[PDB]
């Protein structure tokens, strides 16, 4: 709210008073969060990307997600964003010991909706499944770069306050496709992290119900590993009470 | 005489956005959908999605018939029209959605719906786990890596800065609300698809999961 | 249904407890029950066609109950 300063010399009497409002503290305190955070995400962001092309694949990742014949890329993609999200949850760990089995469903009959990718173990290792379909459906869906999202008293003090500065193929479109394959890997990753650490029959429960991601991973995520993508904002569905409603 | 490219491009907004082909959330109206309805009228190349969308007006809860010549034409058409790729599945959900549309009254608040009647028996959610599960534990691994291995983390730090450079001009919050919409069409699709209720509820579990873990 | 464990040294009062639920080891034993039960059954019937082909009958089971 407000708070107030006063001045006062030992041997005089004379105080002067001076009061402040913290609300331009508090809007300093946002921006400067707000920028952090946006700082972070464009380079974990740009990590990614960077890693993607380490790895050296002539298409773009649209086509590369397009040719289902080239199994391979597809696979190596997965893995090294699942190995991303679990180094970042994670940082010692720069590999993923236990080798990994793949495979890419082809069918609504071989895939799952709401879990694209997913894992199962064959009794010996774990082998992650891949709805490359719906893979390359989210990437092709026509994005929006125009329109903005979003206390007007405070949204005008930053409008007023913060300033504005007027050879890749990268357009945010591009950027909204890596932003999408990597917040799906990091549902995936949850998924798996919630069966290796907990069993099977957790696993499915999870799958059935994600509330248990809530305890099973804030035990030790937000404690100990960097936030979750999806943390840099608050999501909701419109109209969410009368959908339930209904 | 009408503006057939204005008219055009209002079909093309609203079938976009009742096909879930794009993100972009935007106000609808009797205006557009009168747009769009002349629109495939007048046009010579649209006159099948014409008729298709106007036997909508009947029950509306029927399959229509079509030979493979027919949905060809009207797939061509789809496509040509949007320019991307697409499916009988999108023409079904166009179907289901512009059906809805046309049986629903005059009203002065846009009514928020959810994907339904798509692709008849309801299936839960855990009898596709178990029958997928089935299916997929009988498909065999396309290809695999060995254990170890390193994540190929880049090293050039020169490139990460051109990159960080290369994306500053692009917000956060756009980028997103376009994958978050993204991947809820895609689910909404499957579902739909596959005859099973979705779970609105879990859905939005996971976000509240999510601020769950941030509090802490 | 559900069991927990707790750890603790002798001279410290610091303890650790874990919680498992018992579901997962319910589905090991009654996989391996199951897999145990089809392996008897299978031997059963394979003994079963061995014994009668060495009877060494030309004609298969059918056609031999048709004659």
């Amino acid at each position: 709210n407000k708070v107030r300063t006063v001045t006062e010399i030992v041997n005089s009497d004379e105080k002067i008073q001076k009061t402040y409002e913290l609300a331009e503290f508090d809007l300093k305190n946002l921006s400067s969060l707000e920028s952090y955070e946006t700082l972070k995400i464009k380079l974990a962001l740009s990590k990614y990307m960077a890693m993607l092309s380490t790895l050296e694949m002539t298409q773009p990742l649209l086509e590369i997600f397009r040719n289902k014949a080239d199994t391979r890329q597809i696979a190596a993609v997965v893995f090294s964003t699942l190995a991303f999200i679990h180094n970042r949850f994670h940082p010692l760990v720069t590999n993923f010991t236990n080798k990994m089995e793949f495979v890419v469903t082809e069918t609504n009959d071989t895939s799952i909706p709401g879990e694209p990718i997913l894992f199962t173990e064959n009794e010996g290792v774990l082998l992650c499944s891949v709805d490359r379909p719906s893979i390359v459906k989210m990437l092709s869906r026509e994005f929006d770069t125009e329109a903005l999202v979003n206390n007007c008293n405070v949204r005008i003090a930053k409008t007023f306050g913060a300033s504005k500065r007027k050879d890749f193929s990268i357009t945010e479109v591009e950027a909204t496709q890596y932003l999408t394959l990597l917040l799906t890997v990091e549902h995936a990753y949850l998924h798996y992290y919630i069966f290796k650490n907990y069993g099977v029959f957790e696993y499915c429960k999870s799958l059935t119900d994600h509330s248990l991601f809530t305890n099973k991973l804030r035990s030790t995520m937000s404690t100990k590993t960097s936030n979750l993508l999806l943390s840099k904002f608050k999501f909701t569905i419109e109209d969410f009470d009368k959908i339930n409603s209904n | 005489l009408i503006n057939m490219r204005r008219y055009r491009n209002a079909a093309r907004k609203l079938i976009h956005h009742y096909s879930l082909n794009s993100t972009s959330s935007t106000e609808y109206k009797i205006s557009d959908v009168v747009m769009t309805m002349i629109f495939l009228l007048r046009s010579e190349k649209y006159h099948s999605l014409f008729k298709l969308l106007e036997t909508t007006f009947d029950d509306y809860t029927c399959r229509p018939q079509m030979t493979q010549v027919q949905t060809d034409t009207l797939l061509d058409a789809v496509r040509s029209l949007l320019e991307m790729t697409i499916d009988l599945t999108t023409v079904d959900i166009m179907r289901s959605s512009f059906a809805r549309c046309f049986n629903s009254p005059i009203m002065r608040y846009a009514k928020i719906v959810l994907l339904q009647n798509v692709a008849d028996k309801r299936t839960t959610l855990e009898e596709l786990l178990i029958e997928r599960g089935e299916k997929i534990q009988m498909l065999q691994p396309q290809q695999y890596i060995n254990s170890g291995t390193e994540i190929p983390f880049c090293d050039d730090a020169e490139f990460l800065n051109r990159l960080l450079k290369h994306i500053d001009p692009y917000p956060l919050s756009r980028m997103y609300y376009n994958a978050a919409n993204t991947m809820f069409y895609t689910t909404m699709e499957n579902y739909a698809v596959s005859n099973c209720k979705f779970n609105i509820e879990d859905y939005n579990n996971i976000f509240k999961v999510m601020e769950n873990i941030r509090k802490h």
